[PDB]
């Protein structure tokens, strides 16, 4: 019982994610998360009728994806036509005892199911998860800028797809004052995203639904 | 649900 083996942990130390719209990276996996573990996050299409994903995986702590480490990428296809954010794709981080990355996108819609393996680095990389840090450290703000005018934009363009949704759907029965009002509005919040100003963003947004009542009302009537 | 493209 003298002789032992000594016990040690591996930990991720930097995020692992994958690339989401707006080449943002979102996490999975949090940095300093100790191995085995296993995370999932469902995600879904941008567009209707979209019958692939890809699945870019990444690892680090700035935002953009494009400035993180890329692991792998892989294409989930196959996905039958249906709305945007119907599929339910759901994305699975598992890191075994044995530092081995396995990502599986799967389509709980349909069971269909892709995979990748990645493998851990052979230590030592102590020179590159210090310069990756260092990095992020860098940039922490024109970062965080980033993130938070790429969230606005997707913000904006969910209301404006499920407001369009929405005028469709009401046909005819949409006064024309409003369909005008509605109409106006979605443009303006078009050209609000393609700027950088999240307040103005988030003004056109607020504009938009403030004259889509009488639309919500005949939504909710069929 | 976020997103993703092809």
């Amino acid at each position: 019982h003298i002789e032992g083996r000594v016990l040690l942990l591996d930990v991720t130390p930097l995020s692992l994610g994958i690339e989401t719209m707006g080449g943002v990276m979102t996490t999975l996996i949090a940095k300093n998360t100790t191995i085995p573990t296993k995370h999932s996050q469902v995600f879904s299409t941008a567009e209707d009728n979209q019958s692939a994903v890809t699945i870019h995986v990444l690892q680090g702590e700035r935002k953009r994806a494009a400035d993180n480490k890329s692991l792998g990428q892989f294409n989930l296809d196959g996905i039958n036509p249906a709305p945007r954010g119907m599929p339910q794709i759901e994305v699975t981080f598992d890191i075994d005892a044995d530092g081995i990355l396995h990502v599986s996108a799967k389509d709980k819609n349909s069971g269909k199911e892709q995979k990748i393996t990645i493998k851990a680095s052979s230590g030592l990389n102590e020179d590159e998860i210090q310069k990756m840090v260092r990095d992020a450290e860098a940039n922490a703000e024109a970062d965080r800028k980033f993130e938070e005018l790429v969230q606005t934009r997707n913000q904006g363009d969910h209301l404006l797809h499920s407001t369009r949704k929405q005028v469709e759907e009401a046909g005819d029965k949409l006064p024309a004052d409003d369909k005008t009002a509605i109409e106006s509005a979605l443009t303006a919040l078009e050209t609000a995203l393609k700027g950088e100003d999240k307040a103005a963003i988030e003004a056109k947004m607020q504009e938009l639904a403030q004259v889509s009542q009488k639309l919500m009302e005949i939504a909710q009537q069929q | 649900n976020r997103l993703l493209l092809t």
